[PDB]
C-alpha cells in the first residue's frame, strides 16, 4: 500500500521561503525516482525536478533551476523541495510522485500525493463574518426553499461551509470563493422541504482552520 | 523544450458517444502519454507508451498517434469519465504536459432558478450591502446576468462565482455579488437581477424594492 | 500492484554466466602469449598511442557527429555518446586470437585502453555533453566497475601465463576444460539473448539509433586499420589495432545510463547494448569471414 503524506497548506509572505515535505510509506524509499508536479489554477500542470533518494542525482526543469531545491532524508524516508523567493505567480498546488516502470514486466503505474496549496499571504488572518441570507416574504411560498449564508472578509482559504453538521448531502451549492481586496468571499445555498425550515433548525456552520474559528448560524424569515 | 497543444480545449459529450481528444507536439515526440484528473483529486497515470493501460484504466480507453500527432479515443464514454486529460512526454528532457482537455457530460437543456435574498441587517449596519442573486441547476454553461438599479444598468462591484458539474442532474449554477456601501443601497429602492440564457430568449427577471420592505 | 518487482532471476543468471565466459575465455588466452613479448610491446608506444589516440579522439568525434547528423534525441545522442567514448573490450582479445593478430599487443591495448577510460572517461563526458545533456555527468561514471573490471582481465590472463611458463603440461587440460564449459555457457548465453531480443522486438527502438548502432562499429574498423596503415605497422599489428578500436564496451553505458536517468526515460533503450554487441558481433564475424577467405586464396 504505497502511500505518499503531504501538508494541506502552507501560507507564506512575499519574498520568504517555504520547504515542502513527502513522507513516503509502504515500499522501498530508495528503489524509485521521486518526481515533483506544480499545478496553478489557471494554466495546466507543469514538472518542476526529480531526485532520486539512492544516488542523490537531481534533474531540474529549466524555469526552475534557481527556485527549488530538493533533497533527501533516508532515515525517515522523506523527500523535501525548497521553494525561495516566493512571488505572487507561486500560488499552486505540488504534488510529490513516483512512477513504477518495468519494461521487463512491461506495467506502469503511479503514486501522487494529495497536495500542498501554497499560497503567498501578504495579509493578515481573518475570521468569516457569516451575513446570513432569508428568503423574501413577497416571494411566492414553495414546497423546496433555498437557504445561503453569505461569508465574507476572511483570509486564508480553504474553508468549509455545512449544514446541520453534515445531516443535508443533497442540494448543497458551495460556491467557490472570489478573491477581492486580498479577502475571498464565498456563499452557498441548501434546497429544504418547506415544512421543515420552521419546524427544525437549519443552521450553516463555517469552520477557518487557519484562524480556527467556528462560526454557527442559523436561518430564520426577516420578521420587522 | 516541447510544447504540446491540446484539443479541444473543452467538450461535451453523451454516456455512450465515442470521443477522441488529439494532442500535437511543437517536435517529435517518441512516445506520448496521459494522465487524467477528476476534479478534487491528484492525476493519475491513464495510457502510457501511445497503446498501453495503466492498473485499473477500463478497457474502454486506447490511444495512438505517432510523430507530432497522438489522440486518445474513449469507445462507450460512461458517467464516470467527466474529467481533465493532459498529454505528457518524459522522452525530451524537460517534460511537458499538456494544456488540458475537460471532457464533461451532456445533457437536456434546463432554465435557471434565478433568486434574490436580501441584505443582512448586520451588514447594513456595519455600513455594507451585498444584493445575492442565486441561478441554480442551469444547462448549459453559458449564461449572462446584469444587475438594475431603478431600472437602470449597473455593472460596478459584481462579482460572479461558477460551480461545476453537479454529479446529480449534472447541471451547473451561479452567484452574482453587488457589494455596495450603506449610503448607496439607501440611495435606490428597486433592484432587479436579469439572466439571460439559450433556453428562454426573454430573461428572467427578478426584483426586490425595499421600500415595502 | 503488490510485486512492484521480480526481473532480477535472468538477469544475475546472465551476469554469473558472462562473469564466468569471461575468467574461462581469459585463461584460454593467457597461453597464447609471452611475458617477454608482452614487455616488448609495452616499452614501444607506437601501438598503445595510436590505439589510445584513435578509441579516444576519433570514436567520441565519431558519435558526436552521427548522433548530430542524425537528428537523434537527447537520451539517443548520450546513449550513442556514452557508448562512442567507453574503453575497449575483450570481444576485441577473442576477435584478434581468431584475426591471427598480435595477442600480446592486445592484453596491453585493452589494460591501457581501460585505465585511461579511468583517467578520460569524466573529461570527454563533459566536453561532449556540454550540450546535450543539462546536469552533470562526471559522477555517474562507474570506477569501482572499471577497475574490478581490470581485475577480471588481469588475474586469469597473469595466472595462465605463469602456468604456462612453469607447468607446460598442466596448460592444454585447462585449455580443454574451459573449451568445454564455454560450449555450453555458449548457449546459456545465446538462449538468454534471445529471449531478450525476443522482448526488444516488442518494445521496438528509434530505428535511426538502429543505422547509427550499426554505423559505429564499421566506422571504428576502418579508422583504427587506417590509422596503423598510415602509422607504417606491421601486418598483424595492423588487423589487432583495428579490431581493438572497433570493439567498445557497452556494459559502463548501460550503468552510466540507469544512473543518470529514471527506468521510464531511458523505456526503449534497455536493450540497447545488446543491440550493439549484436551489431559489433555480426561486423566482426563478417571481416574475419572476408580475411580468413583472403588468405586461402
Amino acid at each position: 500500500e504505497v502511500q505518499l503524506q503531504q501538508p494541506g497548506a502552507e501560507l507564506v509572505k512575499p519574498g520568504a521561503s517555504v520547504k515542502l515535505s513527502c513522507k513516503t510509506s509502504g515500499y522501498t524509499f530508495t528503489n524509485y525516482w521521486m518526481k515533483w508536479v506544480k499545478q496553478r489554477p489557471g494554466q495546466g500542470l507543469e514538472w518542476i525536478g526529480e531526485i532520486n533518494p539512492s544516488n542523490g542525482g537531481t534533474n531540474y526543469n529549466g524555469k526552475f533551476k534557481s527556485k527549488a531545491s530538493l533533497t533527501v532524508d533516508k532515515s525517515s524516508s522523506t523527500a523535501y523541495m525548497q521553494l525561495s523567493s516566493l512571488t505572487s505567480e507561486d500560488s499552486a498546488v505540488y504534488y510529490c510522485t513516483i512512477l513504477v516502470y518495468d519494461a521487463y514486466y512491461v506495467f506502469a503505474m503511479d503514486y501522487w500525493g494529495l497536495g500542498t496549496s501554497v499560497t503567498v499571504s501578504s495579509a493578515k488572518t481573518t475570521p468569516p463574518s457569516v451575513y446570513p441570507l432569508a428568503p423574501g416574504s413577497a416571494a411566492q411560498t414553495n414546497s423546496m426553499v433555498t437557504l445561503g449564508c453569505l461569508v465574507k472578509g476572511y483570509f486564508p482559504e480553504p474553508v468549509t461551509v455545512t449544514w446541520n453538521s453534515g445531516s443535508l448531502s443533497s442540494g448543497v451549492h458551495t460556491f467557490p470563493a472570489v478573491l477581492q481586496s486580498d479577502l475571498y468571499t464565498l456563499s452557498s445555498s441548501v434546497t429544504v422541504p418547506s415544512s421543515t425550515w420552521p419546524s427544525e433548525t437549519v443552521t450553516c456552520n463555517v469552520a477557518h482552520p487557519a484562524s480556527s474559528t467556528k462560526v454557527d448560524k442559523k436561518i430564520v424569515p426577516r420578521d420587522c | 523544450d516541447i510544447v504540446m497543444t491540446q484539443s479541444p480545449a473543452i467538450m461535451s459529450a453523451s454516456p455512450g458517444q465515442k470521443v477522441t481528444i488529439t494532442c500535437s507536439a511543437s517536435s517529435s515526440v517518441n512516445y506520448m502519454h496521459w494522465y487524467q484528473q477528476k476534479l478534487g483529486s491528484s492525476p493519475k497515470l491513464w495510457i502510457y507508451d501511445t497503446s498501453k493501460l495503466a492498473l485499473g484504466v477500463p478497457a474502454r480507453f486506447s490511444g495512438s498517434g505517432s510523430g507530432t500527432s497522438y489522440s486518445l479515443t474513449i469507445s462507450s464514454m460512461e458517467a464516470e469519465d467527466a474529467a481533465s486529460y493532459f498529454c505528457h512526454q518524459w522522452s525530451s528532457y524537460p517534460r511537458t504536459f499538456g494544456g488540458g482537455t475537460k471532457l464533461e457530460i451532456k445533457r437536456a437543456d434546463a432554465a435557471p432558478t434565478v433568486s434574490i435574498f436580501p441584505p443582512s441587517s448586520e451588514q447594513l449596519t456595519s455600513g455594507g450591502a451585498s444584493v445575492v442573486c442565486f441561478l441554480n441547476n442551469f444547462y448549459p454553461k453559458d449564461i449572462n446576468v446584469k444587475w438594475k438599479i431603478d431600472g437602470s444598468e449597473r455593472q460596478n462591484g459584481v462579482l460572479n462565482s461558477w460551480t461545476d458539474q453537479d454529479s446529480k442532474d449534472s447541471t451547473y449554477s451561479m452567484s452574482s455579488t453587488l457589494t455596495l456601501t450603506k449610503d448607496e443601497y439607501e440611495r435606490h429602492n428597486s433592484y432587479t437581477c436579469e439572466a439571460t440564457h439559450k433556453t428562454s430568449t426573454s430573461p428572467i427577471v427578478k426584483s426586490f424594492n425595499r421600500n415595502e420592505c | 500492484l503488490p510485486p512492484n518487482f521480480g526481473k532480477r532471476p535472468t538477469d544475475l543468471a546472465l551476469s554469473v554466466i558472462l562473469v564466468f565466459m569471461l575468467f574461462f575465455i581469459m585463461l584460454s588466452l593467457g597461453c597464447t602469449m609471452e611475458f617477454s613479448k608482452i614487455k616488448a610491446h609495452l616499452w614501444k608506444p607506437k601501438g598503445l598511442a595510436i590505439a589510445l589516440v584513435a578509441q579516444y579522439g576519433i570514436m567520441p568525434l565519431t558519435a558526436f557527429v552521427l548522433g548530430k547528423v542524425f537528428r537523434l534525441k537527447n537520451i539517443e545522442a548520450l546513449a550513442i555518446l556514452v557508448c562512442g567514448c567507453s574503453p575497449g573490450g575483450n570481444l576485441s582479445n577473442v576477435f584478434s586470437l581468431a584475426m591471427k593478430g598480435d595477442m600480446n599487443l592486445s592484453i596491453v591495448m585493452t589494460t591501457c585502453s581501460t585505465f585511461c577510460a579511468l583517467g578520460m572517461m569524466p573529461l570527454l563526458l563533459y566536453i561532449y555533453s556540454r550540450g546535450i545533456y543539462d546536469g552533470d555527468l562526471k559522477d555517474k561514471v562507474p570506477y569501482k566497475g572499471i577497475v574490478i573490471s581490470l581485475v577480471l582481465v588481469l588475474i586469469p590472463c597473469t595466472i595462465g601465463i605463469v602456468l604456462k611458463s612453469k607447468r607446460p603440461q598442466y596448460m592444454r587440460y585447462v585449455i580443454k576444460g574451459g573449451m568445454i564449459i564455454i560450449l555450453l555457457c555458449s548457449v546459456a548465453v545465446t538462449v538468454l539473448s534471445a529471449i531478450n531480443v525476443g522482448k526488444s522486438i516488442m518494445f521496438a527502438m528509434t530505428p535511426l539509433l538502429i543505422a547509427t548502432s550499426s554505423l559505429m562499429p564499421f566506422i571504428g574498423f576502418l579508422l583504427g586499420y587506417v590509422l596503423s596503415a598510415l602509422f607504417c605497422l606491421n601486418g598483424r599489428c595492423r588487423r589487432t589495432v583495428s579490431m581493438e578500436t572497433g570493439c567498445q564496451n557497452v556494459q559502463l553505458c548501460s550503468t552510466i545510463l540507469n544512473v543518470a536517468f529514471p527506468p521510464e526515460v531511458i523505456g526503449p533503450l534497455f536493450f540497447f547494448p545488446l543491440l550493439y554487441m549484436i551489431f559489433q558481433l555480426g561486423e566482426g564475424l563478417l571481416l574475419i569471414a572476408i580475411f580468413w577467405c583472403y588468405e586461402k586464396f
